[PDB]
């Protein structure tokens, strides 16, 4: 459960039900469930202040000494954790857990092949205002990305929440596939470092048990024209038992499609785990993909 | 400004009880009127009530009142100054100049 | 005493070690989920409220409310075990009472009833607002300990004494400022509700005290009942009338409940109990998932009326609804959809809305003549002699999702249409009578049962020719229902056959075995009956919210347009930027039934094959025609 | 217990982020501009703050002044008499219960609320420093009086060696404090099931006195203590708030920062206002470009002369809307409500149109009859909008004629007869009879019988319904995307950030270019709008002739002067010229056609 | 409550009788002085207080040398001491919000 | 659990209420009339409990009469006595009754004289029987009724100048006047 000591225990409330996407649901029986844990204190507007920022350690303690007796019971070992903290002699304590969270959203927001030049001279520029973060000189733009990233999930759980009761995740022999034709909000999937995040949220709704096929998906997305379609591959999950060498065969096919026919394939873009498709050319991308086991 | 509350001309015998035991009839608008000049507006679009006020302190220079109290003739030496419309547009010529606004001939 | 230490432990037992209904677990659920909420309420199980009762009867009379504190005291250690630590968390539960068999009302109050728990009813009058109570007197001597406990006061008695426990002088208990926890307190005034009355007579007045967790849950002015107990707390001086040995009566409350309709139940509909946590939500999924409920949940509306099918169709999607849906910096939308009838004298127009009016949760029925234009909306209640002008309302700030009639009240037409037709237009309409300048919320549901002058076609002219509103007004709704039959000889047996047979429709097992009676008298056909069918309306409305789709909404915008181009072209009255945000809107109230918050491809072309035919068929003659048009459009 | 007198001394005089030494370098910056008052910031006065607030939270109403006798001394480390005390001023924002959760766990602990302030009281006072006087005794005593549990803190004692009570208020050597009783109400949004709303009542200290107007959107935080007027059962009291500090939103007296006027004038300075308004104004609203254009004018306004003689001109400009119904003229005015400074809505039947600008009543206290309410004097220096102009005819129009023309009433009911001062500005939007008859028949039949009031109006919009198979189908393209989807609200968002305006901006530069500039016209335009005229009046007189009466006076002609002042005030220029000008009429003489077709 | 400054002890009698002696007190009234009292309020000029507020008011108490000098509606000046006076807080028990400082003007 | 009451009827004679005067004190007269604007039903005492919690509050006092509100006389041990009362609710008997205006018929009626009036305490069983409006007949017994000034927050016509030599009592000296009033017994509506 993170950025609490930033604030938001009350968004916490979705990422705590993401700790129930890790368990066995997505919204059912948490929005019960939670309501055992949580609204055993109405939430406060300027003592919350100080009681989730200081007396909330009586309430730290209160789940120091709740998931203890939720350790021999529920077993669930992936909230507690030693982790690293850091002061400025004033200003508030600040972690390294949350830290990096801000320095993903910030890179994100905060700004013929006409307009790929202008999404290109994008991304580089608002770099540029990330590195300078390392400073004491930042601090109202420090908080500027912490507000950010607690919409941006609120952002990117609004579609995915969409995409499961669609369901339109197909186990079709190897792998599942999933091609989100269009939603709401597409234009926060063109720089891909939200997209394995969205994947990061994807590999968990499917860790439960799943004692058979534990391959991860194939998504696809699209917003601009002639069909870009970033598409990415995920790698498969453990849940806290690696053992097996599971690093990726995609980038084997990858040389693959690629040799083939060079009908309009690119792989331009830097991590091999992403690459672009034609619209007419991701059905025969599959039908080469299921037959060639490269596993 | 002719907004035409019984007031006008009279007191409506507002006392407030002046300190308990003292009743006075408190002057509403001749007070200021006397020696002086008034104007008020908007005749036709106002009610009854008023116009029976306005009889009076034409035809009388006085007014006299006996509401819960005392009858009293207090003076006042006043001068209206009128503004009114006529109603039906510009429909003065091709009928009577007279009639134009019918409202009593007691103030004509 | 003591032997009621084992009372405690006696009654604990038999309250959770017994579920009726073949188990399931009923009392057990009770308390884990108004646990979930943490909001300080339980009940009595109506088949077990009485062999509760049969053993506690003699116990419930001859003391009422000692026997409940001690009834209380045992539900903290019933919870305790199974929710630990409510104790920094307000530390406080205190019970409630179900339904009771009594029937009386105001008029029959004797000195045999007092002390006694008592069940009532009436109509709410002007009230107060909340205050904070002290209810734990921490006492205060000047020379002693100034700390005397937090007492345990009583009602409005202020219990106090001279000298006790400290000394004997007159030095006079004071107050201190610290640890004193506060209730809050309401008194209601009530009136007699003039119903069931033996009428041409005056209302009569009592008192009610409510109590903490009882807070502001009634409104100004509709009926309600409690069940309260009947407690005498009086000194003897009264200023009104003279003082004799007189006293006086204050009804300390303890639950209440809604307005009620349809008073002929025997073991059902008595409480809106609305808890849907194991068997009934389990249920709920998988009658939710199948491919022929919206055809087969309008067919089993309106159980007693074998009529055409739109009508049901609309009236089922009134009262669904679609969403007062959220917008930035900018102009909101209307989460409305208001439908109108227009019928003949003879069809059932009338009972369709008086059906509806049971069915919905919360309505009410301003129907014909005194419909006044201030008397709907908030009017402005003069002041008695130290109070001030104050705000009291109406018919539609009362009800949010409910019912009005405007049929044809042709002289009082004039003075009210202009209230009504800008409460949906300008949407939360409140107004700045000779007061304050506020703006209440309202975001009400019309529905009218207008009535052409004469016959149902009064001629082959037009609409605007037919009926006497004009075009503004009349353009505000969303559909004109028409009705309309000559002469048939099958149609009306289907009618004519139909109609008689409801006219044939005219102790622990025997009220179980008359239920069943009554559940297979209305399932002649079985189709799902009221039984259910009401109790998840009520969560389809606050629970859950459609979204929709780009790829397919765009490909009835020329089905709209041409469309609009043949109605403007030939029009009698027409469409504008009005009737194409119902037209999506209506379409989401079908999904809405889906319990699935999406929007399919099934549905808007359902949705627009209501829409479509019952605009073109009021037309005229020349209807036969554009019946050739609109097959393109299917 | 003392000594936390020394934890707070030795805390105010060096808390510091890196090298700022902050509360030392304002309140240096405070004692010199005299205003005596303190704010605090951030988490370690919160960190350990808490620390002092676990023995503060036990009674936040006594030694919350505890702070206060600090302060002063180390106010004279800074002088070197003549020193008042000061007072505090608070800052906390997580969120608002709005009116919920009031007396169970929220007696005397922090809250904060998001209301409408509705009514002002006459100040008063109460003191805080006194002089005592034993009656034949004749000691001498002065008791301060800080903090509170409305009165009675703590009493006068028998103790001087003379009689009972024998104790008198000097009025020689006292200081005094002011308080309000001005009432708060709940916004009308937050709450809806079937209800009414409710209200509190609340005072405050000088220095955060009169700052307030009512009609505006507010937060607030303070206390939740309790007092117990003997002007109802048992012994029960009622509720008030003991705030601390509005840290509200702005006025909506000119006074604010420099930095806000900076991208004004680098907005200024680029001469594609006039037009990009127009799309940033209503991001919901299919064009409409000759209504658009008026809005903006009204908003701002032109001035007002006092020139050297008796009489005034009226600058100001009122439009109406009648058309239709589905022609967005009723939801284009909640629009207006928001980026208005002051805006009311009491667009509804007039209600009671009598009443609508003044009221008296009885008394509770002295049985008396003063001015109380209004709707007008509410509203000065804004915007009213109000609708239906076809079924009122009781008051509605007796009502607005002498409020209107000179802005200057006068109630002459039972007790006073004044003139208060007025300078108003209308809207509204009536239905013409049923719309399409009166765009089929004689141009008659739109008022009853009287085109009075249409004279006092100058700008006539008349809109209608086309056909046009092009722009209907855009528009069944536009509002889709609107509806579902939004889209256009990530379209809006994108065009925003180099291109666009959102809504908080354009109210805080309104208010700003309005109480700046003053324009004039330059008498270059003096022979432009005269020639004009004579041929605009020669087109009515060719109509006349051909027997088609009604209307066009003067009014109007000295409508137009208002009209090309104002987007003088929009590009704040000191003089108006011919680019300027010829646009203007170009808006009215598109409204002088549909005048007669 | 009239020597207009110097708050000294009052006394709360309207006529003594039975001076230290067996005489039946007389008292001369012709060589008893006698002032009058007068209190008036003073609106708002409604012109220079901008426009956020209805006019406010306060109260003035003059004596004998300048009463029947003001006729309701003179534009008129007064300058005066500023005077507080009765006893807010202590001559009723428990005092909860009430004001006990009224505003005078007793001037000239 | 047994309490009675006395319920004479039907005696002769009928009188008029304009025939109230000197011998109808204590006596048996049955009146008509017709009835309007009744009232509510509370309870009376006419017996009980109370007593000062001195030593022991269990005294069960006597002489509930128009002024009850002091139960003052033998106290229980030696102790302090009309220190305190402490009125239970949980041993002394309550009886039901209602207050009401009576007015003449009219077929007697002489002119439009202002048709005079009295009023009427029922108190047993007769509670909720005189519906309002109907010629109806009554009990008989006449009664007087005082104000005894209590405890309360107070304590033309030259009424009470019977009264002013009323005073000097053992209380405090005051005016207690006096009004003819009615109590009842037993309802009848013949008509
Ligand atoms: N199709 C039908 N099925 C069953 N009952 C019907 C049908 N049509 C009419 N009735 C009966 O006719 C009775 C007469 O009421 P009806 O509905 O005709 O009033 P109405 O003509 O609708 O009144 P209004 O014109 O005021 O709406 C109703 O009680 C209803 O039971
Ligand atoms: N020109 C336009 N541009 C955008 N939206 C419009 C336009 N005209 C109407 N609308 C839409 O119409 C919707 C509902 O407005 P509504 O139907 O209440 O107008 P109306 O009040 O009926 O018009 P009128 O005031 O003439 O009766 C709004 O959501 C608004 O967006």
């Amino acid at each position: 459960l993170f950025l609490l000591r930033h604030s938001s225990l009350y968004d916490s409330f979705y990422y705590s039900n993401y700790v129930n996407a890790k368990l066995s649901l997505w919204n059912e029986n948490g929005k019960k469930r939670l309501h055992k844990m949580f609204a055993r204190m109405g939430i406060p507007l300027s003592t919350a202040q100080e009681t989730w920022l200081y007396m909330d350690h009586s309430i730290k303690r209160e789940l120091g000494i709740i998931f203890d007796k939720n350790l021999d019971r529920y077993g669930l070992q992936d909230i507690i954790r030693d982790g690293f903290v850091r002061t400025l002699g004033y200003r508030g304590s600040i972690s390294a857990s949350e830290f990096v969270e801000a320095l993903t959203a910030l890179l994100e927001v905060g700004n013929s092949a006409q307009k790929l030049t202008n999404l290109r001279k994008r991304w580089v520029s608002n770099f540029w205002l990330s590195w300078d973060a390392l400073d004491d000189r930042k601090v109202e733009l420090l908080n500027r990305g912490i507000q950010l990233a607690q919409d941006l999930q609120r952002a990117i759980f609004n579609t995915g929440v969409a995409i499961l009761e669609k369901k339109l995740i197909k186990h079709l022999r190897i792998y599942r596939l999933c091609v989100l034709q269009d939603g709401p909000d597409l234009d926060l999937y063109r720089n891909p470092l939200t997209l394995l995040r969205l994947g990061n949220w994807l590999i968990e709704c499917c860790a439960e048990s799943e004692d058979k096929q534990l391959l991860p998906m194939v998504l696809a997305s699209i917003d601009e024209n002639t069909d870009t379609y970033l598409v990415a591959g995920l790698t498969p999950r453990y849940p806290r038992g690696t053992k097996k060498p599971i690093l990726n065969n995609f980038s084997m096919a990858f040389q693959q499609i690629t040799a083939e026919t060079d009908a309009k394939v690119r792989i331009d873009n830097f991590e091999s785990s992403i690459i672009e498709i034609r619209r007419e050319d991701l059905s025969p991308f599959l039908e080469k993909l299921t037959l060639s086991g490269l596993l | 400004t002719g907004r035409g509350s019984s007031g006008v001309g009279l007191t409506a015998a507002v006392t407030t009880d002046r300190e308990t035991g003292e009743r006075r009839l408190e002057a509403g608008a001749m007070v200021l009127a006397d020696r002086g000049v008034v104007c008020i507006d908007e005749f036709d679009k106002m009610t009854d009530v008023d116009r029976v006020a306005i009889h009076e302190v034409m035809e009388q220079q006085t007014v006299t009142i006996a509401k819960a109290g005392i009858h009293t003739t207090l003076n006042a030496r006043c001068s209206v100054i009128a503004a009114a419309n006529p109603v039906f547009g510009q429909y003065d010529v091709n009928r009577d100049p007279h009639q134009n606004i019918a409202l009593p001939d007691s103030l004509l | 005493p003591n032997v009621s230490r084992t009372i405690a432990r006696e009654l604990k037992s038999f309250l959770l070690e017994y579920t009726d209904e073949t188990g399931r677990s009923v009392y057990g659920a009770r308390i884990r989920t108004l646990g979930e909420m943490n909001s300080e309420s339980l009940e009595v199980n109506y088949r077990h409220l009485a062999e509760s009762k049969a053993i506690l009867a003699l116990f419930l009379a001859k003391c009422p409310e000692e026997m409940l504190k001690i009834f209380d005291l045992v539900a903290m250690e019933a919870t305790e075990l199974h929710y630990p630590d409510y104790a920094r968390i307000h530390s406080e539960i205190h019970v409630r009472i179900s339904d009771f068999p009594t029937i009386y009302s105001l008029r029959e109050l004797r000195e045999s009833n007092l002390s006694s728990l008592v069940r009532v009813t009436g109509v709410v009058t002007r009230r107060t607002g909340v205050f904070p109570q002290l209810k734990y007197v921490k006492f205060n001597c000047l020379k002693c300990g100034s700390i005397l406990g937090p007492f345990f006061q009583d009602s409005n008695e202020e219990i106090r004494i001279s000298f006790c426990t400290n000394c004997k002088s007159k030095g006079p208990f004071r107050v201190n400022g610290e640890k004193t926890v506060y209730r809050n307190y309401q008194r209601v005034t009530l009136q007699e509700a003039p119903g069931t009355v033996p009428p041409g007579r005056l209302p009569r007045h009592r008192e009610v005290i409510l109590l903490a967790d009882l807070v502001d849950v009634s409104k100004p002015g509709e009926e309600v009942e409690v069940t309260g107990i009947y407690k005498n707390n009086y000194d003897g001086n009264l200023n009104a009338k003279n003082g004799f040995p007189v006293f006086a009566t204050i009804i300390e409350a303890n639950s209440i409940k809604r307005r009620e309709g349809n008073t002929a139940n025997e073991g059902e509909e008595g409480l809106d109990v609305f808890s849907w946590t194991e068997e009934e939500e389990r249920e709920f999924r998988k009658i939710s998932r199948d491919r022929g409920i919206i055809d087969k949940i309008i067919s089993s509306m309106a159980p007693s009326i074998y009529g055409h099918r739109d009508i049901k169709t609309a009236v089922a999607c009134s009262l669904f609804g679609g969403v007062p849906k959220n917008v930035n910096g900018k102009h909101s939308i209307r989460g409305d959809i208001n439908v109108l009838l227009l019928g003949d004298p003879g069809t059932a127009k009338s009972q369709i809305l008086k059906y509806v009016e049971k069915t919905a949760h919360r309505a009410v029925f301003a129907t014909g003549q005194g419909a006044s234009a201030v008397g709907l909306t908030a009017s402005v209640r003069k002041d008695p002699i130290t109070k001030e002008w104050t705000l009291e309302g109406g018919a539609l700030v009362l009800a949010d999702k409910g019912v009005c009639l405007i049929d044809e009240f042709d002289k009082m037409n004039d003075q009210d249409r202009t209230s009504i037709h800008e409460a949906m237009e300008q949407q939360s309409i409140s107004i700045s009578k000779a007061g304050i300048v506020t703006t209440l919320q309202a975001r009400c549901s019309i529905i009218a049962a207008a009535n052409p002058n004469g016959g149902r076609y009064n001629s082959t002219l037009p609409l605007a020719q037919n009926v006497s509103l004009t075009e503004p007004i009349l353009s505000r709704f969303d559909i004109l229902c028409v009705v309309r039959d000559l002469v048939d000889e099958e149609a009306d047996e289907r009618l004519a056959t139909f109609v008689v047979d409801s006219h044939v429709r005219s102790q622990l097992n025997a009220r179980q075995r008359r239920l069943q009676r009554q559940r297979k008298k209305e399932e002649e056909i079985s189709p799902i009956p009221q039984e259910l069918l009401m109790k998840y309306i009520h969560y389809a409305r606050t629970k859950i919210y459609p979204k929709l789709h780009q790829m397919d909404m765009d490909k009835v915008s020329r089905v709209y347009a041409d469309l609009r181009r043949e109605s403007i072209s030939t029009g009698s009255f027409p469409i504008t930027v009005r009737h194409l945000e119902s037209i999506l809107r209506i379409a989401e109230s079908f999904a809405k039934m889906r319990l699935s918050e999406f929007v399919s491809s099934y549905d808007l072309d359902r949705a627009i094959k209501v829409v479509v035919d019952s605009f073109v068929d009021a037309q005229k003659v020349s209807v036969r025609r554009q019946l050739r048009r609109s097959f393109a459009i299917y | 217990n003392t000594e936390i007198i020394k934890s707070f001394k030795n805390f105010i005089l060096e808390f510091r982020l890196d090298s700022q030494f902050i509360y030392r370098d304002q309140l240096r910056n405070n004692i010199l501009v005299k205003n005596y008052s303190l704010t605090v910031n951030m988490e370690h006065l919160i960190g350990y703050n808490e620390d002092i607030y676990k023995k503060l939270s036990d009674e936040p109403s006594d030694i919350i002044p505890l702070f206060e006798t600090a302060i002063t001394q180390v106010a004279k480390r800074i002088s070197i008499n003549s020193l008042p005390t000061f007072q505090l001023i608070l800052n906390s924002n997580a969120n608002q219960i709005p009116l919920r959760d009031l007396d169970s766990e929220h007696v005397s602990k922090i809250v904060r609320l998001s209301g409408i302030i509705i009514s002002t009281s006459v100040l008063s006072s109460r003191a805080t420093y006194l002089s005592i006087m034993c009656r034949n005794c004749r000691h001498t005593t002065s008791i301060t009086i800080n903090n509170f549990n409305t009165g009675n803190t703590v009493s006068l004692p028998r103790s001087c060696n003379c009689g009972p009570d024998p104790y008198i208020i000097i009025h020689e050597s006292s200081k005094f404090i002011d308080q309000q009783f001005l009432k708060l109400q709940e916004i009308p949004e937050l709450v809806p099931v079937g209800e009414m709303p409710r209200n509190l009542t609340m005072t405050c200290d000088r220095y955060l006195t009169n700052k307030v107007i009512p009609g505006t959107r507010v937060t607030i935080v303070g206390i939740y203590s309790i007092y117990n007027s003997k002007n109802s059962g048992v012994a029960i009291r009622t509720p008030y708030i003991k705030i601390l500090g509005i840290q509200s939103d702005v006025e909506t007296v000119t006074m604010f920062t420099e930095e806000e006027e900076e991208e004004f004038l680098q907005l200024s300075r680029n001469p594609k206002l006039y037009e990009i308004l127009t799309n940033s104004i209503a991001p919901s609203i299919f064009g409409n470009e000759d209504i658009k254009k008026a809005i903006v004018c009204l908003l701002m306004g032109g001035s007002k002369k006092i020139l050297p003689d008796g009489m005034r001109l009226r600058g100001d400009i009122n439009v109406l809307l009648l058309g239709d119904p589905g022609t967005a003229k009723s939801q284009l005015l909640k629009f207006v409500e928001k980026v208005s400074p002051i805006a009311v809505y009491t667009s509804g039947k007039g209600s009671s149109a009598a009443g609508l600008t003044a009221s008296v009543q009885r008394d509770p206290m002295t049985r008396e009859f003063y001015l109380e309410g209004g709707a007008m004097v509410l509203a000065d220096g804004g915007v009213v909008c109000i609708d239906e102009f076809d079924k009122m005819r009781d008051e509605d129009r007796v009502a607005i004629h002498e409020a209107m023309e000179q802005q200057t009433i006068s109630i002459a009911k039972a007790g006073i007869t004044t003139v208060l001062n007025s300078r108003t500005s209308v809207l509204a939007a009536a239905n013409p009879i049923y719309g399409r008859y009166d765009d089929l028949k004689s141009p008659g039949d739109n008022i009853d019988f009287q085109t009075t009031i249409l004279s006092r109006f100058d700008m006539i919009f008349i809109v209608k319904d086309d056909h046009n198979e092009e722009r209907d189908i855009s528009i069944a393209n536009h509002v889709i995307n609107i509806h579902t989807g939004n889209a256009n609200a990530m379209q809006n968002q994108q065009e925003e950030n180099g291109s666009e305006i959102s809504i908080e901006k354009m109210k805080r530069y309104i208010t700003y270019c309005r109480l700046k500039c003053a324009p004039r016209l330059s008498p270059q335009a003096a022979e432009k709008l005269s020639s004009n005229f004579v041929t605009i009046r020669k087109q009515l007189l060719i109509n006349e002739l051909e027997s088609t009466e009604r209307p066009i006076t003067i009014r109007q002609l000295e409508a137009i002067i208002r009209i090309t002042e104002s987007l003088a005030k929009l590009e704040l220029s000191p003089i108006a010229q011919e680019r300027h000008v010829d646009e203007a009429i170009r808006l009215f003489q598109a409204s002088t056609m549909d005048a007669a077709s | 409550a009239t020597t207009t400054l110097t708050t000294r002890i009052p006394t709360p009698a309207i006529y003594p009788t039975e001076d230290t002696e067996g005489n039946k007190l007389t008292t001369e009234y012709g060589y008893s002085t006698f002032i009058d009292h007068q209190r008036i309020t003073v609106q708002e000029m409604p012109e220079m207080a901008p426009a956020g507020q209805l006019p406010r008011s306060i109260d003035v108490i003059l004596d004998d040398d300048l009463v029947d000098k003001t006729k309701p509606g003179d534009r008129v000046n007064v300058v005066g001491v500023f005077k507080s006076l009765g006893a807010g807080g202590m001559n009723q028990s428990n005092s909860n919000t009430l004001i006990g400082f009224k505003t005078l003007i007793l001037g000239n | 659990e047994r309490v009675f009451q006395i319920s004479f009827f039907n005696l002769p004679t009928v009188h008029r209420i304009r025939d109230i005067r000197s011998e109808k004190i204590g006596s048996l007269l049955s009146i008509s009339g017709t009835v309007t604007r009744t009232s509510e039903v509370r309870p009376e005492l006419y017996k009980a409990s109370f007593t000062c919690d001195m030593c022991r509050a269990i005294v069960d006092n006597v002489e509930q009469s128009f002024k009850y509100t002091e139960p003052t006389f033998c106290p229980n041990p030696s102790c302090e006595n009309r220190a305190f009362w402490t009125l239970n609710v949980t041993r002394s008997r309550f009886l039901d009754w209602q207050k009401v205006r009576i007015q003449e018929n009219a077929n007697e009626i002489p002119t439009g004289s202002m048709p005079r009036t009295l009023d009427v305490i029922l108190r047993g069983d007769s509670v909720e029987r005189a519906k309002p409006g109907d010629r109806c007949k009554f009990t008989g017994v006449e009664i007087v009724v005082p104000d005894v000034t209590q405890l309360g927050l107070p304590g033309k016509t030259t009424e009470g100048l019977n009264s002013g030599v009323t005073g000097l009592r053992s209380l405090g000296v005051r005016d207690l006047t006096y009004k003819i009033s009615f109590l009842a017994c037993h309802v009848i509506s013949i008509g």
